[PDB]
DNA sequence: CCAGGGCTGATCGTGCAAAAGTCGTGCCAGCCGTCT
DNA sequence: AGACGGCTGGCACGACTTTTGCCAGATCAGCCCTGG
């Protein structure tokens, strides 16, 4: 649904889709590089929240 | 439709968030402990008969510090949503269901 | 008169060649509501 | 001379991996960019009404489907037909041979008389003449339908049938010797058949969108007009000042270096991406002052040029604005062009100058169109009037720009008055 | 494929009666699946294509 | 308790040049218009 | 009907643009160890 054609702007439908995507895309990446623990549960209750 | 891996477990915010809470009910916890605890600021105690410890209580972060720090590595804890799917995955119905 | 893809074309066939007959099937609205309830951890299917 | 192994002097060089990658950066569009920046904010962690319309439309092939289901025919008819108008252009010819289509049915009992019948049904259905399967005898449906009482009909079906050659390569001479037709009244035969509408699929679909996203932005305050660049497309990243608050009262020798490296890399990258745009800014500000002119003049008014031009006015290295100009697309009152576009080559005019060859071009297109129709100027006549505007640029030259217009010959768009 | 019945196959539909509902499983979740999505990348503006 | 020596890490660095590519213009072949 | 002139386009050959491919090192400053 393109409001003036040149972007489309999904709304409250992909947006929160693409939060959580990007969110869990990043958690998965640092969670595999040894990261301290403050770091990863912030991310978790983040993705979480989302 | 599609699926999304999640590594990471996530609690769904139908239950336990409505009228009745379920996995309030199937643990027998109260709300404001599983919603705590469902944010990596509770840290609950998952398992451990060993140590002078419940099953299911509350053990803050200095609090789960200095049992670590006494009891070793004995007194296993969690505090993510892991957390809550092992409180409710080791534990039998039937047995409980017959005690109740 | 509804959502019904499959229904429509084929009453605008009946009525141009006069038959007068109706064929429901199912409408698309009930799939919709069936996909959206399956988008949660919800399972729900129709049996026979 | 001697041959020997000795050594010179005088020079500079030096590089290194992280650095390159900083370089690489500014070569590659934006939209493209922000993809490799996304992909970097992953790995570093202290950087950071339901249906609407949705109005479902007609699509000509849609259409095609809607009356195959009112005509009336057997499951076989009904097979084939959806066979045939599914494979039909938005232009409305087929795309597969008349052969292809029976080995799609995979059926022995299936032919080729069978298949003429179905698609001939629906091959007058709506427009006319569409599932043409070869333009000419599209044009001989349409002729085909209406009646009798329109004079020159049978000329122009003459010429329709198997004449086809001589119009298209507007060799009148030829087609009046060969169908021994009227001379000069033939021309109205031809008109009829020019009003027949080929192409007649295309006319469903019109809805085009709008869609092209401007980098640099230039636009007359005054004149001496200003570049200022697109602020909701440049790229920007901003430090997590959580994580930076908690790498010193880090307890860990792992948590600690975790984070000061890290923290390095963002610093790093973020200055990377801010040099970037600083580049392409004052380059597009350069680019731009010389080519002033261009502007408000037209594309005839541009000035000859080469990087070095342009290189030389910054202090940057040729290669350099070379990769920053790719794929970046500036938007002007005038337009939107790309970069890369006003550089191109120079040819010498008389009177010392040089002149762009876009803007020849520009020229030739001009004065050929605007040309009387009986007679077309052919390349070396052009070459000759040019000479008089001072231009001198031979005539393979304009051969060769007269074909990337993409204008036929002049003997090939000569026509009737 | 024969062509006459690929048609006819598509405009069917079952009894659908007794409908029911119940919990989701892991494996029921990626037998309904195809494929998995990794970026939050929706559409692209260059060349309009998924 | 104060000055001297060691050592680690933090910091600074967007070009030079080699080869591939394009450019304009000429040379030559093949088609077509017109006069004898 | 045949030769001549014009037209176009392919291909070639220099003069000239442009596009891709490099990969550290040394040097300086603060803190810790040790001598005065």
């Amino acid at each position: 649904v393109p409001l003036d054609g040149g972007r489309f702007a999904t709304s409250d439908l992909n947006d929160l889709y693409r939060r959580v995507i990007n969110r869990n895309n990043r958690l998965k990446r640092l969670l595999d590089l040894a990261a301290p623990d403050i770091i990863v549960r912030n991310e978790k209750r983040m993705l979480q929240e989302a | 439709m599609g699926h999304i891996e999640l590594a990471s477990p996530t609690a769904h915010i139908w239950f336990l968030k409505s009228l009745p809470s379920r996995i309030g009910l199937l643990l027998d916890m109260p709300l404001r402990d599983i919603e705590r605890v469902l944010y990596f600021e509770s840290y609950v105690v998952i398992e451990g008969g060993m140590t002078n410890l419940e099953r299911q209580q509350i053990l803050t972060e200095e609090q789960y510090l200095d049992a670590l720090e006494e009891f070793g590595d004995e007194f296993d804890a969690k505090m993510g949503a892991e957390a809550i799917q092992a409180l409710l995955k080791s534990m039998d119905l039937e047995q409980e269901c017959e005690q109740l | 008169k509804s959502d019904d893809v499959n229904g429509r074309t084929k009453m605008y066939k009946n009525i141009v060649d006069g038959n007068h007959q109706m064929e429901p099937g199912m409408p698309e609205s009930f799939n919709v509501l069936l996909k959206e309830i399956r988008s949660l951890g919800i399972n729900i299917e129709l049996e026979d | 001379m001697k041959q020997g192994l000795q050594l010179r002097l005088s020079q500079q060089l030096a590089m290194t991996p992280q650095l390159q990658q900083a370089i690489r950066l500014l070569q590659l569009s934006t939209l493209e960019l922000q993809q490799e920046l996304q992909q970097a904010l992953e790995s570093n962690p202290l950087l950071e009404l339901p249906v609407y319309q949705g109005e479902t439309t007609q699509t000509l092939q849609d259409y095609l489907m809607w009356q195959v289901e009112l005509t009336p025919f057997t499951d076989t008819d009904r097979a084939i037909a959806t066979s045939i108008v599914d494979a039909v252009d938005d232009t409305g010819y087929l795309t597969i041979q008349i052969e292809d289509i029976v080995d799609s049915i995979g059926d022995d009992e299936i032919g080729l008389e069978e298949v003429e019948a179905v698609l001939k049904r629906i091959q007058r259905f709506d427009p006319v003449g569409v599932a043409a399967k070869d333009l000419r005898d599209c044009l001989l449906i349409q002729l085909s339908q209406f009646a009798k009482e329109t004079p020159w009909l049978e000329e122009a079906r003459l010429i329709i049938s198997d004449h086809l050659d001589l119009l298209a390569n507007h060799d009148f001479r030829t087609l009046m010797r060969v169908t021994r037709l009227k001379e000069e009244v033939l021309k109205e035969a031809v008109n009829l058949i020019q009003s027949l509408d080929p192409r007649p699929g295309q006319s469903i679909q019109t809805s085009e969108p709008e869609y092209v996203i401007p980098d640099v932005l230039v636009r007359k305050v005054s004149g001496r007009w200003t570049v200022e660049l697109n602020a909701d497309s440049i790229p920007r990243l901003k430090i997590n000042q959580q994580y930076a608050a908690m790498g010193n009262s880090a307890r860990n020798d792992a948590d600690g270096q975790f984070i000061r490296s890290n923290l390095q890399e963002a610093r790093w990258l973020i200055k990377s991406l801010e040099s970037r745009n600083d580049t392409l800014l004052r380059v597009s500000r350069c680019i731009v002052e010389q080519q002033q002119a261009f502007f408000e003049q037209g594309e005839e008014y541009m000035k000859p040029m080469v990087l070095a031009d342009i290189a030389q006015a910054v202090e940057m290295h040729e290669s350099t604005i070379s990769r920053v100009t790719t794929q970046k697309y500036l938007h002007s009152p005038r337009g939107i062009f790309e970069l890369k576009y006003f550089f191109s080559s120079h040819v010498n005019t008389e009177g010392g100058g040089e002149a762009s060859s876009t803007a020849i071009r520009a020229l030739v297109k001009k004065l050929i169109a605007a040309e009387n129709p009986a007679k077309p100027l052919s390349d070396s006549k052009l070459t000759s009037m040019l000479s008089e505007q001072g231009i001198m640029v031979a005539r393979r030259t304009v051969a060769k720009y007269r074909e990337s217009l993409s204008i036929p010959p002049s003997n090939q768009r000569k026509q009737l008055v | 494929k024969d062509l006459l019945k690929f048609l006819k196959a598509q405009t069917k539909t079952e009894e659908f009666d007794a409908i029911k509902i119940a919990l989701a499983s892991p494996d029921m979740i990626r037998s309904w699946s195809f494929g998995e999505v990794k970026k939050p990348e929706t559409i692209n503006y260059r060349t309009f294509k998924p």
